[PDB]
RNA sequence: UCAACCUCAUCUG
């Protein structure tokens, strides 16, 4: 998937079974991103 | 964490009232002064904003996640 | 006054401005129920919890 | 053995407040006229929010419990929409709610403060009471806001959202005379607005024969419907209800026969 | 019922698996009980 | 058609 980092805050794309470190930062913690899909929100 | 909209017990709408309630304590204004003159009358209104904290312009110093 | 009827109350009634906390224990964290469910090993008695 | 006629006499009229007496009415029908102001008075308020993107501190369920107490002018088409139950398309419809857009990002270094004015309504009759603003959340820079909404009818019975007034004072007997209130010291006590007792006079004599009458209302409108309309509509759905209660019962007697 | 002799242990019951179960992790290892693990020593130093 | 045990500490009436 796309994983924001958490310092730079830059989209980065990482495969499955790679390290995560975000490029042009060298972070280590990452971010799942926001899903696509839609969640209906009753104002109640 | 930021200003209710409408007060619990009444539910006259408190929420616009913040930013003129804290502009009117810049003025000189005592707080029943600054209340008065935002109309607020019963003490369940005037506790809406007397007892408000906002931290919402504590959040607000965090940088956010996705620039 | 009543609010069902909107009589007054004949006994005035003390009310004010308190400040009040919420507690963090809640129902729902505490409602619980058990029929048939999962069984220890040792004891092969229900489990805990 | 029939009802008694009631007669209205209106004190003030203000944008905000209808403060009005009824005489020669009952406890009953006076109380439940009240409390159909504030729970049956069919209003406008956003009950359905999917955001599409929320990056403010204030999270999304806390963004929509906000922007469903944001009033809206419900003055003329309320009465015009149908509930959504009734409707017969699915979800929502013209016919049934009216959509809303909020798209605010706060490129700007300075603190965007995201205001009622800031949602835009499809239909023009329904606005969020601007023409402050309520303030639903404050944007740091780099923070975005984008949302739709559907605003549907609805009464403050299901949801406080949905209350048209703020307070409704409803006082009777101004000074004490059916002893319906039992004072233990009756000069300690403040009198009333509507108080016509001399100063030195606490409480006037108890009246053996009488009844609750002359009842005092002031009722202040949230803005979403105008005060007047507000005390109309109340009684008209207060009728509305009699009448179907009527209906069920007369086909109830007609099944029983 | 019970004779003095029979008192002196010269053989140790050992109790069924359903006395002393193995704990299991992940199928990545099985743990043993107290109890099979106080029985291995045993054996040890009777083999001994 | 379906998940460990110990231990300790913190709270509950
Ligand atoms: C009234 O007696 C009860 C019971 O006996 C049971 N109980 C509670 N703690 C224990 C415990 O440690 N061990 C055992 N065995 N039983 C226990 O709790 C007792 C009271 O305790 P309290 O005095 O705090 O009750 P408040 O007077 O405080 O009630 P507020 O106004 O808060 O509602
Ligand atoms: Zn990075
Ligand atoms: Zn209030
Ligand atoms: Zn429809």
């Amino acid at each position: 998937m796309i994983y924001i980092c958490g310092e730079c805050h830059t989209e980065n794309e990482i495969k499955s079974r790679d390290p995560i470190r975000c490029r042009e930062c060298g972070y280590r913690i990452m971010y799942k991103k926001r899903t696509k899909r839609l969640v209906v929100f009753d104002a109640r | 964490m930021i200003i209710p909209v409408r007060c619990f017990t009444c539910g006259k709408i408190v929420g616009n009232k913040w930013e003129a309630y804290l502009g009117l304590l810049q003025a000189e204004y005592t707080e029943g002064d600054a209340l008065d003159a935002l109309g607020l009358k019963r003490y369940c209104c005037r506790r809406m904003l007397l007892a408000h904290v906002d931290l919402i312009e504590k959040l607000l110093n965090y940088a956010p996640l996705e620039k | 006054y009543n609010g069902f009827t909107g009589r007054k109350i004949t006994s005035q009634i003390f009310i004010g401005p308190t400040y009040y906390q919420r507690l963090k224990h809640m129902v729902d964290d505490k409602i619980h129920s058990r029929a048939r469910g999962p069984i220890q090993i040792l004891n092969r008695q229900p489990m805990e919890g | 053995p029939y009802a008694n006629q009631p007669t209205v006499r209106i004190t003030e009229l203000t944008d905000e407040n209808v403060k009005f007496i009824i005489e020669n009415t009952d406890l009953a029908v006076a109380n439940s006229i009240r409390r159909v102001f504030i729970a049956e008075v069919p209003i406008i308020a956003i009950d359905w929010v999917q955001i599409d993107a929320n990056s403010s501190v204030l999270h999304d369920e806390f963004i929509a419990h906000r922007l469903g107490l944001i009033p809206l002018t419900s003055d003329d088409i309320v009465d015009k929409l149908q509930y959504s139950r009734d409707c017969t398309c699915e979800e929502f419809c013209p016919e049934c709610s009216v959509e809303f857009t909020l798209d605010v990002r706060c490129n700007e270094d300075q603190t965007r403060h995201v205001t009622s004015r800031d949602l835009i309504s499809n239909s023009p009759r329904v606005i969020p009471v601007t023409s402050d603003d309520i303030l639903i959340v404050k944007l740091r820079k780099g923070q975005e806001l984008r949302l739709r909404a559907y605003a549907k009818k609805g009464f403050g019975k299901e949801h406080a959202k949905w209350n048209p007034t703020a307070g409704v004072a409803f006082e009777y007997d101004p000074d004490n005379a059916l002893r319906h209130t039992v004072y233990p010291k009756p000069e300690e006590w403040p009198k009333s607005e509507y108080s016509e007792l001399d100063e030195d006079e606490s409480q006037a004599p108890y009246d053996p024969n009488g009844k609750p009458e002359r009842f005092y209302y002031n009722v202040e409108s949230c803005g979403s419907l105008r005060p007047e309309t507000i005390v109309l509509s109340a009684l008209s759905g207060l009728k509305k209800k009699l009448s179907d209660l009527q209906t069920q019962l007369s086909h109830e007697i007609q099944s029983d026969v | 019922y019970a004779r003095p002799e029979w008192m002196i242990v010269t053989v140790l019951p050992v109790p069924p698996l359903s006395v002393r179960p193995a704990v299991v992790m992940q199928g990545s290892a099985r743990n043993q009980d107290d109890l099979t693990h106080k029985l291995a020593d045993i054996v040890k130093i009777n083999n001994q």
